[PDB]
């Protein structure tokens, strides 16, 4: 099965700082990768699908990029409501889908 | 499945009647009559094909009958 | 969009009538229509629903028997009579039985024995009639241009997405206008009444499985049949053959039922279409519709757009469809606004000369936030060529190579034409049907030949046809008369009818 | 467009449970449904899926054999009949749905609030 | 009952595959092959009868084939 | 019934061999299960009745 590895286990940033998260697949996913935002006591919220396409109503600050097997989620201007856990999910051919271990964006 | 070979090939012969005896006669005749009644033009096609085959009249009639027999069964 | 990956799609080019093109729509594939200076529209027939069918003649395929009874008579009396012969719920059979001097009456001839048994059917299959009215077609159409690759198999909101439309077509409204915001509207005039023989096809249900079935196959069935409105106590015209009256060695009678019949019908059904049902309506997924496309209110949204020059980044790769074309998904970097996208299949590096054809109308990105996604496709030449997207100093050039020369393309086109003719009959002449006189003459002679052929042959399936084809092939081969050609010619039809499906 | 989940609670080891997920606001039959669970202090785990029409079902190895996904398109309800529960199955389960044209594939999804399932110990 | 006419006579033609398509070619071949494999003596008898009928060689061969097809179906 | 021992070997139906100790293993796996194909995108499995 394909595995997704997010690089930073936990990320500590001040409000307004740039935020960068990288998710690496064990094998080629041509353009199938999604990014979700999950807050405690809330359902996980879809942010980006197809790597760079923003879901309905997602603010423009969230951006997605791809390079081979390395996908990047970027948050230009951090706002306080953005500090949560962020997950990557593989939407490749078969339903065997793996969620990355997640990265915590913390207010240092 | 689809084939299911008929047991009438190996008809067990005895004084008592077999499993479905009363039906065989009308079985085959009804199948042929129904198929011909539904598709009449193939009678003309078979007449032409039989006329083109076989020298004598008896040969042509036998070809006609055997074609008209073999078609409804798609055998 | 809609048809990139369908693998059964065909391109209808141009409109030599200036306004319209006739087109036949089929369930399997879809039609991408490209005009001179109008946006390419991909059209697909999706589902055909039939509504308010009328139950007709339900059959019984699993009988059950009940309390038998019998009666005998002297070798010289009348005939046996059970009082349960005056009841239309009992199957009764009369025969002759050896009697005398042991059995109870002094005389030795053959008696008369009657046996009766009560008939009950646990379940029966029922057929319903389909009028060629009150049946609806649903056509889904979409447009090229600004859509990103995601919006290919995504049917969530077509009400507001400005680039996809859904058209309902019934005999009461055989024509419609598909309104595409900013593109105008595509007029669509269709022939619903005559799409697919719906005057001989009953709808058949056995147990939560539904089929399309011809007439004369739902009337030549030897099974106990009611006659429509099952109201109170059920009545079966024939309890005959669902009940077997054997007799023992001249001294008994025995009544048995044959078991459940539901596998014989499954095999008896062959060449009958599969259908499903939602509520009172029946969805068929295999059909045939003919629509003329009045394409004279279509515009090009991208005209009078300043061409975007920021950057272009490939997002997935340049890929090749099954028909030769090439799809590309591009991301635009620096937002200018709504703007035209430059793209071509170019060759010489200095004089970028448009070689080949671009089948994505004129690409334009309609979104400007930071980066946008768009998908186009194009038909490159057979030799090596370059996919060139951009304006100046940032034209990422990809090297493309196509396999098969024009000869193979024409061969495949003839193959597709032959298959479509085999499937559709005379109607195949209407696929690219701008309309002349060679086309109409071909269609007329095909109508006459098809009528004659279907009258003579066309009562056979893949084996009787192969046999008769080989037989007539030998016959014409060695007859030596002037009819040779005729024989051989007839086989071509026959033979392809067997080798193309 | 919403998914309301129910049926979570306390269960004994080896025990059984049935979770339900009622869909509203869309044509349920056109949506492939999925079950994703999250153990306490653990990442999300995609465990099960079913096609829009109910034809075929997929189960992750972690649950394959014990859990059965099903759906009723007339009652607009997705079900996750999980038997032989183990303490490792104690987690918050969330049913998700996405418009599907191909057995399980989806792009934009919709999530329920989740329901807690606790193995006793 | 026993007859139950096949629907392949009125096969509905469209792009989508019909109810039982993959079994059409095998079905008839298997029936004929099985019946002949069980009864070779009739192959000999049919050869003789075909030889007695029909003047030319082709007529006799066609008679042989048509008899060998009619026999398994009892058409 | 009494059945000729040549009509009971040319039968196209799933067949066990001998008596069944428990749940039988049937070798054929076809001629009673039909894998029909949708229009190039799906597969469906039905059983004959």
């Amino acid at each position: 099965e394909i595995v997704l590895t997010q690089s930073p286990a936990t990320l500590s940033l001040s409000p307004g700082e740039r935020a960068t998260l990288s998710c690496r697949a064990s094998q080629s996913i041509s353009t199938f990768l999604a990014w979700y935002q999950h807050k405690p006591g809330q359902a996980p919220r879809l942010l980006i699908y197809d790597a760079s396409t923003r879901a309905t109503g997602v603010p423009a600050r969230f951006s997605g990029s791809r390079s081979g097997t390395d996908f990047t989620l970027t948050i230009s201007t951090l706002e306080p409501e953005d500090f949560a856990v962020y997950y990557c999910q593989q939407r490749y051919n078969w339903p065997p889908y793996t969620f990355g271990q997640g990265t915590k964006v913390e207010i240092k | 499945a689809v084939t299911l070979p008929s047991h009438s090939t190996r008809k067990l012969q005895t004084r008592s009647q077999t499993w479905l005896e009363s039906r065989e006669y009308t079985k085959h005749l009804i199948r042929v009559e129904n198929w011909i009644f539904r598709n009449p033009g193939f009678a003309l096609a078979a007449a032409a094909i039989a006329w083109l085959l076989g020298s004598s009249t008896s040969q042509k009639v036998i070809y006609l009958v055997m074609i008209l027999l073999i078609a409804p069964a798609y055998s | 969009i809609r048809c990139i990956g369908v693998s059964n799609r065909d391109f209808v080019e141009g409109m030599s009538g200036g306004t319209w093109v006739d087109v036949v729509l089929e369930h399997g594939g879809c039609v991408t229509v490209m005009a001179q200076d109008k946006p390419t529209v991909d059209i697909e027939l999706v589902t055909t629903t039939v509504s308010n069918m009328a139950e007709v003649r339900s059959y019984c395929y699993e009988a059950s028997i009940s309390d038998m009874a019998s009666d005998s008579r002297c070798p010289t009396q009348g005939e046996a009579y059970l009082d349960k012969q005056s009841d239309t719920q009992y199957v009764c059979k009369r025969t002759l039985v050896d009697r005398g001097w042991g059995n109870g009456c002094g005389l030795f001839g053959k008696g008369s024995l009657v046996t009766c048994a009560k008939f009950a059917c646990s379940k029966k299959m029922t057929g319903k009639s389909i009028q060629p009215e009150n049946l609806e077609y649903r056509i889904m159409l979409s447009v090229h241009g600004s859509q990103h690759s995601g919006m290919i198999v995504n049917d969530t909101g077509h009400e507001t997405d400005e680039n996809r439309a859904k058209v309902e077509i019934t005999p009461n409204s055989p024509r419609a206008e598909a309104t595409l915001g900013g593109f105008g509207s595509l007029g669509l005039d269709c022939e619903p009444r005559t799409g697919l023989d719906f005057s001989d096809l009953y709808y058949l249900t056995m147990n939560n499985k539904h089929w399309l079935v011809h007439k004369e196959w739902f009337h030549d069935i030897p099974l106990p049949w009611h006659a429509g409105a099952d109201t109170g106590t059920p009545h079966w015209n024939n309890k005959e053959a669902l009940v077997e009256f054997k007799d023992a060695h001249a001294k008994r009678q025995t009544v048995v039922v044959l078991g459940s019949q539901e596998g014989a019908v499954h095999t008896a059904l062959a060449g009958a279409l599969e259908a499903e049902m939602d509520g009172a309506k029946g969805r068929l997924s295999s059909g045939h519709l003919k629509c003329r496309l009045k394409m004279d209110k279509l515009r090009l949204k991208g005209v009078s757009y300043s061409l975007c020059t920021a950057a272009f980044t490939f997002t997935k790769i340049p890929a090749e469809t099954l028909h030769g074309t090439v799809t590309v998904e591009v991301q635009y970097a620096g937002t200018d606004g709504p703007c035209k996208v430059p793209a071509q299949m170019a060759v010489d590096m200095q004089t970028l000369t448009p070689v080949g054809r671009l089948i994505t109308a004129n690409p334009v990105i309609t979104e400007s936030t930071e980066n946008s996604k768009m998908m186009l496709e194009l038909d490159p030449p057979f030799g090596d060529s370059y996919i060139v997207i951009g304006v100046g100093e940032k034209k990422i050039t990809h090297h493309w190579h196509r396999s098969g020369s024009t000869i193979g393309k024409a061969f495949e086109a003839t193959v597709r034409g032959a298959k479509r003719m085999a499937v559709l009959g005379d109607t195949a002449w209407d696929f690219g049907s701008v309309g002349g006189a060679l086309n109409s003459l071909g269609k007329g002679i095909h109508q006459i030949f098809g009528a004659a052929f279907k009258s003579l042959f066309g009562g056979m399936s893949w084996f009787s046809q192969i046999l008769i084809g080989t037989l007539l092939m030998w016959l014409g081969l060695n007859t030596k008369n002037g009819s040779i050609s005729l024989m051989c010619l007839a086989l071509g039809g026959v033979l392809i009818f067997l080798s193309t499906a | 467009v919403q998914l309301v989940e129910s049926g979570g609670g306390l269960v004994q080891p080896g025990g059984s449970l049935r979770l339900s997920c009622s869909a509203s606001g869309f044509t349920f039959s056109t949506y492939s449904m999925h079950w994703v669970r999250q153990a306490p202090g653990k990442g999300l785990e995609y465990v099960s899926a079913i096609t829009g029409e109910g034809d075929s079902a997929f189960y992750a190895d972690s649950v394959k054999g014990r859990f059965t996904i099903s759906r009723d398109n007339s009652k607009n309800t997705l079900y996750f009949e999980m038997n032989s529960l183990r303490p490792e199955d104690t987690a918050v389960y969330y049913c998700v749905g996405g418009y599907s044209n191909f057995y399980y594939y989806y792009t934009m999804d919709v999530w329920g609030q989740g329901t807690t399932v606790t193995v006793s110990s």
